[PDB]
Parts: structure tokens; C-alpha cells; sequence
RNA sequence: GCCUGCGAAGGUGUGCUGUGAGGCAUGCUGGAGGUAUCAGAAGUGCGAAUGCUGACAUAAGUAACGAUAAAGCGGGUGAAAAGCCCGCUCGCCGGAAGACCAAGGGUUCCUGUCCAACGUUAAUCGGGGCAGGGUGAGUCGACCCUAAGGCGAGGCCGAAA
RNA sequence: CGUACACGGUGGAUGCCCUGGCAGUCAAGGCGAUGAAGGACGUGCUAAUCUGCGAUAAGCGUCGGUAAGGUGAUAUGAACCGUUUAACCGGCGAUUUCCGAAUGGGGAACCCCGAUCAUUAUCCAAAUGAGGCGAACCGGGGGAACUGAAACAUCUAAGUACCCCGAGGAAAAGAAAUCAACCGAGAUUCCCCCAGUAGCGGCGAGCGAACGGGGAGCAGCCCGAGCCUAAUCAGUGUGUGUGUUGUGGAAGCGUCUGGAAAGGCGCGCGAUACAGGGUGACAGCCCCGUACACAAUGCACAUGCUGUAGCUCGAUGAGUAGGGCGGGCCGUGGUACCUGUCUGAAUAUGGGGGGACCAUCCUCCAAGGCUAAAUACUCUGACUGACCGAUAGUGAACCAGUA
């Protein structure tokens, strides 16, 4: 996601999104109980991801 | 100067008159051309020069000075590749001057 | 106004010339630049401050390792074992080299793999080097308060920390 | 074992090179309780350091530039991103946990709140100020000694070192009861000269101006009333001359040596652009760059303009002038300035000054106040230097203000 993306959605989309990805701010942490499908590329995208649409939230 | 979107000829070499395009270049002047490579051990097609040892540099190691790409004087060389999106380099490039 | 990778400056050895201070040449090496004339220039040409700093020789392969003075005989492992480990025998200490702790030090603890470095010998040993693991309390300690005493605020003094 | 040399080693000089220093020059110049400087401690898949940030942690967003290569120095392994055009460069915006001058209070970073002084005050801290930092320079006060006088108590070093308070980017001074060659000059500083003269001094040693002149820079005005409007004040609009990056940018030529020329030799060229660096060995004509060109920002000092708004009349400041006592300080001499105690005028039909006192000329008028402009340093950016070269030079060209 982009901050063109975010800044479209609406205030609700915004506190769904920072929820669905707090939701999904969930899943991973796995490898230290030994998982494999655990990617590094959104790891630390996703804490990116919701931060970004934290600081749009304060824009609005 | 040399890119790596280019095609060199060999003119001394033993690899004379072979053609092909530019790996890579380096820091230390040598160009490495898709083509002069040679036969290591357990028959591998990797460029490298030819002398004993343990580990060593790959590339064939080849000299700006002994290779053609645009010399502004009569060779035998011939046709060589050579950016477009840059517009004026595209004027150069019509100039049989420059490229 | 000249020399140079058909090779210079520098260095080593050597030849020649000058009263000399030096110049110059050859061979080896070096292998990058280096001079002569006239002219100007420089923080300019040096063995002799219990001089300053670094390095080094002779001296010396000379001096030294001493109340808790205990090791020894077999065996095991190992390429090597007089001081790693096993058994036996022989002893040391007992307010003490025993047990539990403060301060302080601080992971130095444990396991595995090694040892180039450390252990005033050697080491397959280690409080050594490397990689992991270990210190899970409401009632333990911190945290809290206070004594001698101290600090900040108001009061009063050219001025003020 | 003496001595020379040979081969090898130890060692590290020397020769060359050097991403460093040293020095000069131009430009530019403050930060913070919207809590900075500094420090602590985090942060990159691995990273121990440094740097960048800081928990959206060597990163996020927008615009512009730029460009295909990129993911800091380390060119590693793994791996990611980029054309939904990144990296990188410039500006700006968003965010920016906790502690932290923080001030609620205590405290070697940990726990609970506007602390203290002060003004206004609806006296409710309700509305505000101070309390910090910063290279030197600047202003107002306090104020030595060793030393020199080849002794030393004046003197000299000092009005320096150091201490206290404070402003700005600049301060202080200043419109003359001055100067005094003159029927004249004429606000004040600063530079040069006048002077090392006048003057001071056990007149011993030493100390040491000013007027004027030649320059730089030039601006004059305000405190009772009358009247009326273009000084002043409040506010508005808002620059010419720019800052960084990218675009318009020619150019391996020949022979020889070599692994390679930025060699030797031969030839040609740039120049309102005759710095330097990089590129496999001394390339101004290989690449960047130098003169040059263009676009993004900050400053925009000024000007214009609105409402205010001229101008006119009189006067002009006493515990002051001055005198006496006791000191400080100055080139200050009975003839500098200032502090402390005491005394104490007149008043422009007056008074002060012209380096002695008192009556007579000339000049000018204190005891109230304000005032632009002309030099400093050098953190920062850039450039330069017949400067030094890594036991040289800044202590630091290698982790250094580190071990």
C-alpha cells in the first residue's frame, strides 16, 4: 500500500485497515517457534503499513 | 567512455575478433566481454586468466586498449552497439562524430 | 639550453681529475625523472649540551624461582603426558587451604569444540580462545523513611552560583 | 676471535606517493522552555566501530531536479527495491515514545506536578516576563603580583591578568556653556599625520596628548500651550541584484617500450574558460572540473500605498555652577576626570568657557533626553598558498583526543 492509497480511503477505511493490519499484525511472529512461510519483506513493510495510515490519521 | 550496454571487438588477443557485449566494469580499467571466457577445471564456462593457484578473479580480463567500440579513425573494425531516452545522446549517436 | 625506461635520481663497489671543499666516469641495482650556464634563493650544508626520540651491539645465554618444603608406585588416554584422569600408598590444614556471607570485583559459573595468544615448564587441562546455556519470589534484598547533618523557598545584609 | 665482503634475516632510514595538516583570502553568520547545544541510550538480515537517524530509528511524505541503477564508509554471504520511474541532490511539510535547562518535589536518566522571583490582575498564575546556551569582538563596574627602575616604599608592568553585570551583529560616542592659527572652523567615532612635540618624571629611568590638517562616513532633532493636518505611529501590499542541482559541452592521434602510459619521439589543439583531481606509469585537447548556462529556495534590505498627519508661540531643567576636607585615576602639570562628607549662586538688564587667580573682550550657554552611516572575529561554505609531508605537519592523513 501507498500513501496515495490511504489518503483515498475514508476515516473508517483507515481504522479498519489499521485494524485488519493490526489483525494481521498478529500472524507472523512464528520463526523463532520455527516457521518457514514468515517473509521479511513485509515484516518490515507491515510495521511501516500501519504507521503510515497513523500519520495520515493526525493529517485528517 | 565505456559502458556496460556496450559491444566490444577484440583486435590483439588471442580472442581476436570475437564480439560480444560488456559484463562489467571495474574500478581497475579491465572489461570483462560476454564471450572471452575460459575453460576452468571441471570444464565450467566461467571467465578467468590462465595460471595455477588456488582462488582467483573470474573475467578474462581484458584492456580498453585493445578493444573497439566508436574510434574516430579508419580500422578494420566495423558495426558496434551502443541509452535513448536521453534525447541529446540520440543527436550524438546520429553524428558519425560521436556517441 | 639539454639528458632519460636502446632507462634517470638514489644506493653499493671501482676508475679519473682538483692543493681541497668536490666534480665526473664505469659495473651492478634502481627504475622514475633528473641537470649544466648565467641569475636569483632557502627553516642550506653538523662527530663531541649527565642533550631529545627511536633502534641496536658487547655485557649474558650470566643473575633469579626459598615453613601449606609430598609426592611416589602401577594403570588409563594420547602422535607427545614428571604435575590430564583412575586405584593404592604416603602427607599437609582444622578459626584453618573447611562452611555460610558484606564490600568490591562481575559472568570469571555450566556444557561442547579447541588452543595461535594467557598459565615464571609441558599440557589431549584451565578462572585461557570461540559458540551456546544458566541468576523463574507478594512474605530475601532493592524499592519506602529517618539520625549527625545538608539543601531549596520566604525574611534580612554594594551584588551574587 | 680480529677485519672486509658475499647470500639471507632483523630493522627501518632513504627515494617516490599521499584520501592530512598549517597559513592566507572571499562569502556567509546565531540556537532554545513550539524545551536547543551537548550527552545518554536505541536503530541496518548478520554489523563490533564510525556516520545517519531515533522506536514510521543510516528512515517516512510532497514538489522540483535527476536517473537505472540502487540498498552509507567494507568491493562479504543472504537478500531487497526500482519503469505503480527508485538511489542520489535541493527545499518544504507530517510525525517525532520516555527522561532530559523542565520549574511540582526527590533522584548518579527513576517516580508523583507550571517551582521561584516579578508585572498586570476579571487577583483565577487567569494573561505575561525572567531563570539557560554561544568563537571572539563590544559596553558598564571591581581590580593584583612577580617584573622594570639590573635594590627599593612614588613611578613602571596595570589600568593588563583575573573577577562581577549586560547588549548586539555589531556596540560605545554624539550635536558642542567646543575649538581658538582666526573678519575663522564648527555633531560624534575611526584611519593617517601632526608628536614621540607640548606636558609629566629621585625631571633618574621612563611616561606621553590635543587643537589643526589630509581621508572614510554625513542627520538632525524631542519634553508647556494654540492650531491643524502628510514628522511619527499603526497597519497593508510587497522588489531589482539571488541560493543548489541538472540541461546547451569539442577531444586516443601515429611509432617504439610495457601487462598497462598520464613515457620517449613526431604532430595538432583549448584560452572573456594558461586551478586541481580521477582514469592500469609525468594526458590543459580521455572523465570530472575551471569560464559558462538554467531551474528549485531563503533573504527578500527598499519602495509604493491606507489611516494617522503640518505648522505656530514662550520657555528651557539647583543642591547644579562654585568653594572646602579626604581619596581614586589620568599625559594633567595650583591648569584632566570621577567618587565620598560638608557648604552653597545667580539667572540671560544672567552665567560659563578661551590649560594659573580677580575686575574689563571673543565664543558659547551646562545642571533633561534620543539619534543612521564608516573598522571585529571566524564556528560554517568555497578558493589559494616559491608552506610541511606521516620520529614533518594540528596531539589526531591509520580506533585518537582513541589506547
Amino acid at each position: 500500500m501507498k500513501a496515495k492509497e490511504l489518503r483515498e480511503k475514508s476515516v473508517e477505511e483507515l481504522n479498519t485497515e489499521l485494524l485488519n493490519l493490526l489483525r494481521e499484525q498478529f500472524n507472523l511472529r512464528m520463526q523463532a517457534a520455527s516457521g518457514q512461510l514468515q517473509q521479511s519483506h513485509l515484516l518490515k513493510q507491515v510495521r511501516r503499513d500501519v504507521a503510515r495510515v497513523k500519520t495520515l490519521l493526525n493529517e485528517k | 567512455k565505456i559502458r556496460r550496454d556496450d559491444e566490444v571487438i577484440v583486435l590483439t588477443g588471442k580472442d581476436k575478433g570475437k564480439r560480444g557485449k560488456v559484463k562489467n566494469v571495474l574500478s581497475s580499467g579491465k572489461v570483462i566481454v560476454e564471450g572471452i571466457n575460459l575453460v576452468k577445471k571441471h570444464q565450467k564456462p566461467v571467465p578467468a586468466l590462465n595460471q595455477p593457484g588456488g582462488i582467483v578473479e573470474k573475467e578474462a580480463a581484458i584492456q580498453v586498449s585493445n578493444v573497439a567500440i566508436f574510434n574516430a579513425a579508419t580500422g578494420k573494425a566495423d558495426r558496434v552497439g551502443f541509452r535513448f531516452e536521453d534525447g541529446k545522446k540520440v543527436r550524438f549517436f546520429k553524428s558519425n562524430s560521436e556517441t
